[PDB]
RNA sequence: GAAUUUGGACAAACUUGGUCAUUUAGAGGAACUAAUUUCCGUAGGUGAACCUGCGGAAGGAUCAUUA
RNA sequence: ACCCACUCGGCACCUUACGAGAAAUCAAAGUCUUUGGGUUCUGGGGGGAGUAUGGUCGCAAGGCUGAAACUUAAAGGAAUUG
RNA sequence: GCGGUAAUUCCAGCUCCAAUAGCGUAUAUUAAAGUUGUUGCAGUUAAAAAGCUCGUAGUUGAACUUUGGGCCCGGUUGGCCG
RNA sequence: GGAUAGUGGCCUACCAUGGUUUCAACGGGUAACGGGGAAUAAGGGUUCGAUUCCGGAGAGGGAGCCUGAGAAACGGCUACCACAUCCAAGGAAGGCAGCAGGCGCGCAAAUUACCCAAUCCUAAUUCAGGGAGGUAGUGACAAUAAAUAACGAUACAGGGCCC
RNA sequence: UAUCUGGUUGAUCCUGCCAGUAGUCAUAUGCUUGUCUCAAAGAUUAAGCCAUGCAUGUCUAAGUAUAAGCAAUUUAUACAGU
């Protein structure tokens, strides 16, 4: 009842409000900060060929005024341990090699800075800098800070020797904007900056990778206890949301994995819950989830309408071929007149419109995967991950910032691609409860910048959502809001507005970013990236629908409407066809009826007016199935 | 989703750009880029 | 901390943006005199607008007093030697009446086509701002001076920067050296 | 002439009660949204547009007869 | 008691339109852009709402006072016309 | 408001305009606003005259009290007078 | 009477019953430091003023005090509260709302630069000193001026029209 | 430097607000950005917390120097320049 609450001055009370900020503000800042329990993660990228970034930590490391000089000798460890004493943190300076782009993509997805090496001296890299920046620019980056480095910053330029920052700084707006300048390490405080920032900014969080615990392993053995398979001892930082013993955990270029128990530095076993290494495939439990819909050759009349090295380049100019004329004249089968339109046309099914009609989910099909019913099936995706991730936070064992001894179900097999974690980075990733396991799923395709090369419709693509890969041919769709969940299949790719693709794989529940594209071994960098895009989500109803057009002429009008040239062939194709509607081009429909087919002829009906020297096209539709996918290693 | 725009108003001291129910700010710049120069492909734009 | 450097903006935004009279009127004066933008005449009738109100306020006082007398006189003689007023309408009942191409009769840029050898009166501007012309011993580079009337029998090229002498200046130097002289190897 | 020491004003501050307002995890609850004649005042009544009693207003459509 | 004339006060009609007004109409709703005789109260788009809350008076029914968040491009007055 | 389809408004290509090293948007505020009213509003019917009267503070409050005539002195303006 | 540098309920003792108010006390609120000013330009106003000058107040929060002519002084001290630093654990130490920097916060704000040469200030003092102040850096906060083209010939269509 | 124009209807005249328009030494932001003169700049949220460096020292013929400091000793082991 009492509702005053008016004319306070303990508004100033109010405070205590900047003081729950101010506390969980020293509460974000527990995990970074100390000699004990602490690490950053950076990166030093150069965007240039050149300039060997070993001398990037000795420019930015003069400004420690210590002895982490003496680590980074000639002596090349690529992973660094460092404390640095006059800012109380502690970094694992990383470089990746310039040969393997996939370390580098690999490394960032990692990381917390990315520092980019810039050049005075050699412009930036087309077609290897370029598409650094923009790939680690669209897996994700935590943070980021630009770097001109070269002393012919100066020495070049006695010419008023700024005016190439404004060329770099310019230049690496464009890229990200949130970056006003970009720094100098060949002076004193401005390389001070560099390290500071380094040492005492946040990095923000990125979503996928910080809702799945993840280490960076500082030591890697292996245990016998099988005669394969055994044990492997991996320590290191917890930087994700945690671990539970119950989860599997994935490496890249290894895949998927069960772990065994963690020591923590109390230490945890897996008991019963926990995963496997499958699908949900239990091969006797897809006969308990029976079906109905059976399109049957009963009815030989009535389609199914329920009445209201110089080769493979030769194949890419037929590539070329058929998606310029599948531009011009989309989805316009062309039927040869010898041979019956009837056998083709078996399976399809002719619709009103594909928005307006239902479909039952799935058919007696026979060209799915026979694994359809070996798939999870997902309620609402946004009441499925809250959960998962619910479940996550409540369950995790292992807090951020901690320690970890990690024993893992390893094989004797996949010792022999191990390295030593100070060439390269042996990075675990944690994974979720259900995300091993196949279901269907759906991505939204763009197509890179520089890129306009056709891409038809089935053939391999290794897509990197998160930090799994996979080989992935897939089903394009133009993306639409029909209530059905019923869209027109694509053979090719359009120019520029954003897609969707949809195959098999194993779900994600974070909606990660990824990036997609196909391996070009023989050419420069191990990859000609075709394009990026969303993990959007697990739709098992996403049906995409193949449409065929048969097209036809008039030939004489005014009588009844018109007749039909091309459209068909034989009085058979009357019986099959001719409930179908059909329509043209800002004109009419439905109902061709029969006449003659001894020559060609089909004595057509309509609704309404105009005809002339014109095209009459019907169409007629079938679900594409999605195909499953690999790894890619 | 999880990403940080800067928000303003339409222009009518609230309720509406027309038609629509009861939502009032429009979004001027995700992540720092600035929606105008992504529409126009003048800068690009990173995850988080 | 020193004292504020005190400073105003002078051209003054019409009002009405769209007003199809005044938006081709203005162009007219554009295209005679030579401005580069509609501030151009902005200004001006700033400028006008303070001496109309200075002048609109002495009318409202009377004839024999002492600040009408003589901020009165100071206003017209301070208009007259700068020729915007002509010599027989030194009233201050006239000086309402004046209008902006009085000003723009003695800005330098038309002073020196209306004074002769600057053909046209955008030669004239670039006469102007490319350092050219001159008042006197002194050189003006730029055109809104409004020359004060006693200055018309002064304006000419400078001693320097030929069209005045001494010097044929880079692109003669380039043809009758590096074309003429290249003749000769 | 140091430590120390009695009383005094000046007094920060503490501990208990009661009381008020406010953030805060918060087990639960309660709900919550999306897949015709016109009146006024007043009293009573019916699932409901409503009906009835008393007083008031037109914000409502006066032709004839008076010599 | 009438009848006639005149006058003071009252209730009204009726007629002009001199002025007023958006108009219907009005001796005042006139003498207000040629914008000031004196004074009291009320309103400042429409719903939210005469509701919520607080006082306050009432045995009670209720009266007095009386918001805001919010939502909206109209809601309303006079007059003519098939 | 334009576009259930021969788009003056959507998408581009030309062409044009306006401002110009500046231009555009949000928010606030002033003008516009005689929608704050002293100058200067509106209250029959559009929002608004309080149910009437008394009555204190407040605001406002009839007229009237040496007027005129002589008389020089006495500075300015204007002039044939120059 | 005490106290004060000094009048004074400033405080003590005794005595009296007063003092302010609808000409709005008192209470509440202020995203309120006050002015000189600023924005808007018919007049009349309305809205703003943390911000270069004057005046007040504060130096994490309250309190107390030393020394001095002048401090309730914080680039002085003492205690308590709240924070927080080094520690060998016994103790020791501190307040950028100076300057430059950070971190948070935010829609929102630059250099850990050069110098006392000006301006003036301080001392025993022309000399020493001064992030008071100045100079540069950053700076599309705002202002002022104003480049991105001027002119010929030839030729086609003109509008004139030279006599 | 004393100005309004679209929206309520079949069409009208109105009350009326909504929207448009211009200024802002009022901030923010977006896109661009060649010259000169000038110049604000952690006020708004958080009088929230601060790493380090620096911001307060001071000398003349003229208070006191046995520096076991320096210089020429040079007028003088009374001192006596710095």
């Amino acid at each position: 009842p009492d509702k005053q609450v008016s004319k306070l001055q303990r508004k100033n009370k109010a405070k205590q409000l900047r003081a729950q900020r101010i506390l969980d503000s020293i509460e974000n800042r527990k995990l970074f900060e100390g000699k004990n329990g602490a690490a950053k993660i950076i990166t030093i990228v150069p965007l240039v060929n050149d300039l060997d970034p070993l001398d990037i930590l000795y420019k930015l490391l003069k400004c420690a005024d210590d002895e982490g000089i003496m680590v980074q000798e000639v002596d090349s460890k690529r992973i660094f341990n460092v404390h640095i004493k006059k800012f109380k943190s502690n970094l694992k300076i990383i470089i990746p090699d310039m040969t393997n782009f996939l370390n580098i993509l690999d490394c960032a997805k990692v990381a917390d800075f990315v520092v980019f090496g810039l050049s005075g001296v050699q412009e930036v890299d087309e077609e290897f800098g370029e598409q650094i920046i923009r790939a680690l620019e669209l897996q994700g980056i935590a943070s980021y800070i630009g770097v001109i480095s070269n002393l012919s910053a100066v020495h070049e330029k006695e010419k008023f020797q700024l005016d190439v920052k404004q060329s770099l700084e310019s230049y690496f707006k464009h890229f990200f904007p949130s970056e006003e300048r970009v720094y100098n390490l060949e002076k004193n405080s401005d390389a001070l900056n560099v390290l500071r920032t380094l040492c005492q900014r946040l990095p923000r969080s990125i979503n996928w990778r910080d809702n799945r615990g993840y280490v960076v392993a500082d030591f890697v053995d292996f245990v016998e206890t099988s005669p394969d398979s055994g044990d492997l001892v991996i320590e290191g930082t917890v930087r994700g949301i945690g671990f539970n013993a119950n989860r599997l955990v994935h490496i890249p270029d290894f895949g998927d994995f069960q772990l065994n128990k963690i020591e923590k530095i109390t230490v945890f076993e897996s008991n019963m819950n926990r995963d496997t290494l499958d699908e949900y495939a239990p091969e006797g439990t897809e006969d308990w989830s029976d079906y109905d819909e059976d399109f049957e050759y009963d009815g030989l009349t009535t389609a199914r309408y329920d009445d209201h090295p110089e080769e493979e380049e030769r194949q890419l100019r037929e590539f070329r071929d058929m998606e310029k004329e599948d531009r011009e004249f989309p989805d316009e089968i062309e039927l040869e007149p010898s041979e019956s339109a009837i056998e083709r046309l078996k399976r399809y099914r002719g619709l009103k419109n594909l928005y307006n009609c239902d479909w039952q989910v799935d058919e007696k099909d026979p060209s799915s995967p026979a694994e359809w019913k070996r798939l999870l099936r997902i309620g609402n995706y946004k009441n499925t991950k809250n959960r998962i991730i619910k479940e996550t936070k409540n369950e995790a064992q292992a807090i951020a910032g901690d320690r970890i001894r990690m024993f893992i179900r390893f094989p004797k097999f996949l010792l022999e691609k191990i390295q030593d974690p100070k060439q390269l980075l042996f990075a675990v990733y944690g994974l979720l409860l259900h995300e091993h396991k196949n279901a269907v799923v759906n991505f939204s395709l763009q197509r890179w910048e520089q890129y306009d090369k056709p891409v038809p419709s089935q053939e391999p693509i290794v897509v990197q959502y998160g930090v799994r890969r996979y080989t992935i041919q897939p089903l394009f769709s133009q993306g639409s809001n029909s209530p059905n969940n019923v869209h027109k299949y694509e053979r090719f790719l359009h120019p520029d507005t954003v897609s969707v693709a949809t195959c098999i794989a194993p779900v994600d529940f974070t909606q990660s970013p990824a990036i997609f594209f196909k391996p070009s071994p023989t050419d420069a960098k191990n990859i000609e990236l075709i394009g990026h895009g969303t993990f959007l989500n697990a739709d098992h109803s996403r049906i995409l629908a193949k449409r065929a057009i048969l097209t036809g002429h008039p030939f004489r009008f005014h009588k009844t409407v018109v007749t039909v040239r091309y459209m068909f062939f034989r009085p058979e194709d009357v019986e099959w066809f001719k409930s179908i509607p059909l329509f043209t081009k800002s004109g009419r429909s439905g109902f061709i009826k029969e006449s003659l087919g001894t020559h060609g002829y089909f004595k057509a009906t309509f609704d309404g007016k105009l005809s002339a020297q014109d095209v009459v096209a019907m169409s007629l539709y079938k679900r594409m199935w999605p195909m499953p996918s690999l790894p890619w290693n | 989703e999880n990403d940080e725009v800067l928000l303003a108003g339409f222009g009518r001291k609230g309720k509406a750009k027309g038609d629509i129910p009861g939502v009032r700010f429009k979004v001027v710049k995700v992540s720092g880029v600035s929606l105008l120069a992504l529409w126009k492909e003048k800068k690009e734009k990173p995850r988080s | 901390p020193r004292a504020p450097r005190t400073y105003s903006k002078t051209y003054s935004t019409p009002k009405r943006p769209y007003e199809s009279s005044r938006l081709d009127a203005e162009l007219k004066l554009a295209g005679e005199f030579g401005l580069k933008n509609k501030k151009e005449i902005y200004r001006i009738s700033f400028q006008l607008s303070k001496i109309r109100r200075a002048a609109r306020d002495l009318l409202t006082r009377d004839e024999k007093d002492p600040k009408r007398l003589f901020e009165g006189n100071a206003l017209i003689r301070r208009l007259v030697r700068v020729g915007v007023l002509s010599e027989d309408k030194k009233k201050l009942d006239y000086v309402l009446a004046l209008k902006v191409e009085d000003f723009l009769e003695r800005r330098l840029q038309t002073q020196v086509y209306k004074l002769g050898l600057a053909k046209s009166v955008h030669h004239a501007r670039v006469l102007i701002t490319q350092r050219h012309i001159a008042v006197g011993k002194q050189i003006v580079n730029i055109p809104s001076f409004m020359v004060r009337l006693d200055s018309e029998k002064h304006i000419d090229f400078a001693p320097t920067s030929p069209f005045g002498g001494a010097r044929p200046g880079r692109v003669a130097r380039r043809n009758a050296a590096r074309k003429a002289e290249a003749s000769g190897e």
